[PDB]
């Protein structure tokens, strides 16, 4: 149900941290 | 310029920097290029006057 339209996502943080990343998970 | 709080400079598309987010002070300043303009030289000939 993801609304249709256009919005730019702006850059509100860097974190230098060099981590290697292939899989994740979301928090409820 | 409406500069976003994350912005660091502007650009020409020729790449030269138009404008900076100063380093010591948080103000967006423009970088316009020192005062320029083509010298034409309008004369007689020098066999008339110089
Ligand atoms: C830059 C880096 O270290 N990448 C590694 C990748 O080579 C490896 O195959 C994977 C294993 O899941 O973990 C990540
Ligand atoms: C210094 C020099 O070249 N002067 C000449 C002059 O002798 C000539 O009569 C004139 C013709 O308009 O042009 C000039
Ligand atoms: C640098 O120094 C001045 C004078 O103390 C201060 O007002 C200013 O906020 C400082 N700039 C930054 C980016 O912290």
């Amino acid at each position: 149900d993801l609304p249709q339209g256009f919005s730019a996502l702006e850059p509100l943080v860097d974190l230098p941290i060099g981590i290697n990343i292939t899989r994740f998970q979301t928090l409820l | 310029k409406k500069f976003l709080p994350f912005q660091q400079f502007g650009r020409d598309i020729a790449d030269t920097t138009d404008a900076v987010r100063d380093p010591q002070t948080l103000e967006i300043l423009d970088i316009t290029p020192c005062s320029f303009g083509g010298v034409s030289v309008i004369t007689p000939g020098t066999n008339t006057s110089n």
